[PDB]
């Protein structure tokens, strides 16, 4: 934007990382197998490196978590909520060497 | 002390000492009333310098002419306390000499010299032994 | 500029020298 | 107006061009030409000054030939 | 109390920011104004080299030339400016000129007259000392060299200290005398800073130099005692050993070492403890203005400070919409400002001189 | 001695090979003073290592 | 026995300077996936 | 549009942040670069005495060696960069060597090729004067100079100025004639910025020094002619006395001393007066970058400006994410960067001259 | 784990914000801390001027007299903190006093003994050289010279370094030895800075000056060889041309002048390259304090860096409510902080030399 | 001018000014041709300075051989303007003298000398009045 | 995210802390143990370590 | 460092001496 | 305040002179 004139416009940049986000959750009948499903989905969301995310929606696809929670009610015995988001694991220099 | 023009005004002064410390000179009017001889110097332009010492040897004398080239040492950098430490006159020199020779001298002839080949020559008008 | 301006103003008290 | 105001390029900078290297077909012909002699080039040297000589003209006429097909003709966005 | 610039031609009246600034430890006092006005008007009267006089309410601040002008406009703002200097502040960039650079018995007065005549300003001398009025037996003038240095070179070897008055005069100002004012934590204070560090007080000054053998005292002085020359001045605030040599400036005598021995500690004691203090109004207790060179009493004893009195050494005004009307004042104590013949609080001649001094309004008998 | 002189076949050991022929010149005076031996020996163990 | 001693702790840091050479060789090469280049040096 | 680091082996295209900076006011440009790779990966081909050569698109800016590389990374960020000057700047920080610290009769083209053989650079002279070609009667070299030191010393005295080209050689500039392009408030600024500060032009700049007594001129020169020597450049920007001497640098006539009066008095009116300007584009209107000596008409009569046509003094090109685009172009008017010889706008010599002077592009007679 | 700051008369605990500063790269050791207390109590044992020493944990960090005391109050907050170095910075701002100026034969470490003395600093000598205890043929005392600047000549002269001891004394000292620590970036580190600049780091440093000729040696050198003296020191890390001259500092000879030039190259060496950690901990991995003088094996293979051990040059301890308990620990190149004599890892006395210098634990024959 | 190293570069130049201004030299060649003396001096290393002019007292006189020390007194500080002001040969100088004396002397005897009690001593060997 | 270039680079350094928190109710029908137990729960929890 | 980057840059109008 | 406490402290390595 100008001072003193009228016609304006914006410049192109490149394009942001496309952020993924989704909520899961965890239930059975068990109120014991529900607590190892979300134990073993915690420490599988929390592990170094990147996996094979399989969505309905997104597809399969090669993501970094970024952030997630585990919400329960103390009244919902079983009930084991998550909410993610995830970044595309792409990994490319700057410089971008050539000969 | 941070722009330009203010590192400038920060730092010129001592630059300015370290540029007027040593310095030349003309030889106007000499004072021999004194027990050291009172020179009336002329510095870079408009400047002059009434009552400056000059400075010479033990067991050597000399009365320069006005007109002569003085080199003014400024003592701790003050443009005061200027010393003449020597007053050439390149007018009245003898030239063409040999490799080897050292006299005293006058500003017509005179000349006490000493020679290459163990020659003391004393050309002068009437010597007068005493 | 605290004292980049006491430059340009006088200074009584010399800073250097 | 002075030369700190113009920025040099690369042909300038190196100079401190023969026509043959202006259109498409003649930069064909000179590429193979180039290739041909200094295959012949390497096919005699592999008998006086046997190994070497060979391995090194070898590859540079690689290095040769890839500067001018990467360079004078497989240009970002030719089309036909 | 409103701020009217009087340039050249006519008045200027409505300023958007205002700063002042005033002191004793400087030879000027610059002002710098906010100016906002539509893009396109005409903005002459405020142009460098104008010669222009602030005048708070119905009173004169500063008087002298314009500086700069700053002119600037982005995307979302646009921000005019303005500032300025005294008319002493021409003696600071300005080369010195005389026809003779020596001067061969003349006192620091006359010879700041002498240096001060080209440009137009008007010398004031304040003290009444007999000492600080001794003529000098010889000052010559260092070529290329500013009417500032000069005078400032001349003015640190006499005990003196020189200033900038508010008419845009020269002075070689006198410290106060009677308590005036008091500033005390409970009432009229918004905020306080007292720093006191102890990085640069030393023990005992002594100084040393070269005598005087130019010409007359020539055929007098022997050869030793041209080289032996000495002065010391000793503080009793700093207990250790702590000692500071100087070297000299000019050609010293014993006396003349001994002033500059105390000026060098006495500006070491002033620079050494500092006050500093944000009251709310421009205004004084009575009424007028706020100005260096004032006695005021301190009473910060809720915060346990011992100062009793101190000497106002710098005053800044502030018209800044988001600070209101504010006026930092800074204070250090008066014994750091004085002359070496008097002292803060042998015959005829000592005693009388002793009431003279006592009482500065009488007439000495000079 | 003979391992600085294998040594040297590629480089130039010359200055050890001195101190060595001089440290053997010298052996009666060793002998009788034990410290100067064993400091002499050790300082030509770390030139053979340098 | 002083000699002989002394000779083999050389011996000994020789070979562990040795193996840090060894391993700075190994070290020196890269692991990432990178596409060839003509070499000419 | 890619900026292409031509480092020793191969081409580097994608960056994260790039700094460009080029000035006349300066004998080098100085480049900065931000680099992002995954930690572990092999940073060799950017290592400090690497030769690199920065290219803009398909033109070269600078060229040189890489001086600094940081690479730091805390607990949630990482950023490494990378720096250089040209292979003038070589110069700057290396100190001359040469046999015989004094030439006798030479000029200062023939002085700089002499000084810059060791290193590499090569020197370019463009200005045609007959004045500025005056070889030097004696020129000494003070032990444990620098070549950028000696060079400044004697173009300080001949009154050009020294600048770095834009493939790496020392360029003694001439400043442009022809108006190329405009800048105006209303189209094509971003920003301005307009400062216009009288605090350290004055009006008469008057050198004195020494004259030329060594050998044979000390057959023929007098005694008092030797100390009187005296040159004087006025300005008439400043109405009021405003003086100043200056000690000239090296032995001095009146010609020389009229020489540096002029160049002191037009590098204090190229210092004085402003312009700061935020353009949206690297390239110019025709299509080439922004580089520093070109003659530009500046149009910011909106703002109330009375300026007409400026010279360009700085430029710096960035990149940053925040910015985009941009290239802060600063401006100083041409007067303050010419020669004493030529002004900005008596006999058949000087006719001709004046003819050959007006007409650049023609062939002087010499 | 608490930090007790022993006043003249009682010991004081608790704070609310500790810095403190040690470093080999300079000849003392500052430290602040902040105190909150209710507006009105009396902080006396706190007073510059008082002898203060500084004790974290049960260990003694740094001794001496306290220098500044700040206290700030406003409309919502109230600060007061406190300041003090070593009692080696007792040199520092005071000048030397000796009757003789001249000593004629003597080492650095007696010069320094004679010097400290009416201070009280006692001087510690632990370099264990046959050359750098080689005494002066004449050292003479610039007049109103500090006992710091004085000392600095010296040591520079000599390639030694002073230091100021944890216990407050004057140090020669040396540098360390044996790796004793480890720093490396997956385990024990927060944050790291790693800056590799070569803008100083030249190729070929030549120092030049003049040979001794006063008295003794007066009748026996000659004219030529007075005048003509020179010594030089080559780097092999700056593969340009890059030269430097040296104009010396005293009376030099060949044997001198090389060692002052090396010294040059390993400072400059040592003050290119430097690292920067942050680790958690105030105490080491086997418990005692983070201290100057360390050599610690660097493991940040991970960010592709290739230095394998490094010397602490810098630690400074935090006890900010924002930090924690951190020390930022500056590191720097070993081979920068030697004697000429020592390099980094013809006869029998040189092979009695070599493994008296390895084993620097045993006695020398001296 | 906030790093170490920047002050270093910036302040410089005005110290090795200040250390460049009073310096030592040895004469090579003396030119008396001119009214006043051209020495070629040599300063620190690998440095020449030709045509440095000789600065003596008026009345006095003597043109010493190569290989002379000489005390170059640079002015302005610019390692140009250079002036010789005392050239001694320590090779040719009488020594173990009275306490108080005053002489003239050549570089092989010819002592004109001025002892304690009133003798004006004139060794030479041919002495030629005129 | 690199400027004027479709592609960014994403890297992982380390792992954060897990922020577990929980919500908590004592209540007893004494009305006076109801406080006591309170007061025991705010004890134990300002403590060090 | 916008001063402090025109020292190690050139400067053809000497900032002292 | 970074280097204006360095000249405060010592400095073993000369700044100037």
């Amino acid at each position: 934007e100008y001072p003193l004139r009228d016609t304006g416009g914006v410049n192109d940049l490149g394009k942001k990382l496309r952020s993924r986000t989704f909520s899961a959750c965890i239930l059975n009948s068990n109120a014991e197998t529900a607590r190892d499903e979300a134990g073993a989905l915690m420490d599988a969301l929390d592990a170094p490196g990147s996996g094979e995310l399989v969505h309905p929606d997104f597809g399969t696809v090669d993501v970094m978590v970024d952030s997630w929670e585990c919400r329960t009610k103390a009244d919902e015995l079983n009930y084991y909520a998550f909410t993610v988001t995830v970044y595309p694991s792409l990994q490319d220099t700057a410089p971008d060497a050539e000969t | 002390r941070v722009n330009d023009s203010a590192l400038n005004r920060l730092l010129t002064p001592l630059m300015r000492r370290v540029r007027l410390m040593l310095a030349r000179a003309v030889v106007n009017v000499i004072n021999d009333g004194r027990k050291v001889q009172n020179l009336q110097v002329g510095l870079l332009d408009d400047e002059e310098s009434d009552e400056v010492e000059r400075l010479q040897n033990y067991g050597h004398f000399s009365v320069p002419l006005p007109g002569a080239e003085a080199l003014i040492a400024c003592v701790g950098a003050q443009r005061d306390q200027g010393i003449a430490v020597v007053v050439e006159d390149r007018r009245y020199r003898p030239t063409n000499l040999e490799p080897g020779d050292a006299g005293i001298y006058h500003h017509e002839g005179h000349r006490i010299r000493l020679t290459k080949d163990g020659r003391c020559i004393i050309t002068c008008k009437t010597v007068e032994v005493y | 500029d605290g004292m980049g301006l006491n430059i340009y103003a006088g200074d009584n008290y010399i800073t250097g020298w | 107006a002075s030369s700190t105001s113009a920025t040099v390029t690369q042909g300038q900078l190196q100079l401190t061009t023969p026509p043959v290297f202006e259109s498409v077909s003649d930069i064909e012909k000179t590429t193979a030409m180039l290739g041909a002699a200094l295959d012949s080039v390497i096919l005699t040297a592999s008998e006086q000054g046997f190994s070497t000589d060979s391995v090194q003209l070898t590859q540079l006429r690689l290095l040769v030939v890839a500067d001018l097909e990467k360079r004078g003709l497989q240009l970002a966005g030719s089309e036909s | 109390n409103t701020v009217t610039l009087r340039a050249d031609g006519r008045l200027f009246t409505g300023w958007t920011s205002v700063s002042v600034t005033r002191s004793i430890e400087s030879v000027a006092g610059y002002f710098e104004l906010g100016v906002n006005v539509p893009p396109g008007t005409d903005l002459s009267g405020l142009a460098p080299g104008k010669k222009f006089t602030l005048e708070i309410g119905g009173q004169i601040v500063c008087t002298g030339y314009i500086d700069s002008r700053r002119r600037q406009m982005t995307a979302d703002s646009m921000k005019i400016t303005v500032a300025g200097r005294d008319k002493t502040a021409d003696l600071i960039d300005c080369a010195a000129v005389y026809s003779g650079g020596q001067w061969k018995n003349r006192t620091l007065e006359q010879i700041a007259r002498d240096l001060c005549a080209p440009y137009g300003v008007t010398v004031r001398w304040e003290l009444s000392d007999k000492e600080s009025s001794a003529a000098f037996p010889g000052f010559t003038l260092d070529h290329s060299e500013t009417v500032y240095e000069a005078l400032v070179r001349a003015s640190r070897a006499r005990g003196v200290l020189m200033t900038s008055n508010a008419a845009g005069e020269l002075v070689f100002s006198r410290a106060a005398s009677t308590a005036t004012d008091e500033l005390v934590l409970g009432e009229n204070l918004l905020t306080l800073d007292f720093e006191e560090d102890f990085r640069d007080r030393f023990s005992e000054y002594t100084v040393k130099g070269y005598a005087r053998a130019n010409g007359a005292e020539g055929d007098d002085i022997d050869a030793k005692s041209i080289v032996s020359r000495k002065g010391t001045a000793t503080d009793s605030d700093v207990t250790r050993y702590r000692p500071m040599i100087i070297i000299a400036d000019s050609k010293i005598t014993a006396k003349d070492a001994q002033a500059r021995a105390l000026r060098e500690q006495r500006r070491r004691l002033a620079k050494s403890i500092t006050f500093e203090a944000e009251i709310d109004g421009w205004t004084r207790k009575d009424g007028q203005l706020w100005m260096p060179n004032l006695l005021v009493t301190i009473d910060a004893s809720k915060y346990a400070i011992k100062t009793t009195e101190l000497l106002v050494s710098k005053v800044t005004l502030i018209l800044n919409d988001q600070d209101g009307l504010k006026t930092r004042v800074s204070l250090a104590p008066r014994e750091g400002f004085l002359v070496p013949v008097e002292s803060d609080r042998g015959g005829i001649d000592a005693l009388v001189e002793d009431y003279y001094r006592r009482h500065p309004e009488k007439t000495p008998p000079w | 001695s003979d391992a600085v002189d294998n040594l040297g076949v590629t480089q130039t050991v010359s200055g050890l090979m001195g101190s060595l022929s001089a440290m053997k010149g010298s052996v009666t005076s060793l002998i009788n003073q034990p410290a100067m031996l064993a400091s002499s020996l050790m300082g030509a163990l770390s030139g053979v290592s340098s | 026995y002083v000699m002989l001693a002394a000779a083999q702790t050389y011996r000994a840091e020789a070979a562990s300077q040795a193996l840090t050479a060894a391993l700075d060789f190994s070290r020196r090469m890269d692991n990432a996936a990178r596409a060839p280049v003509l070499d000419a040096p």
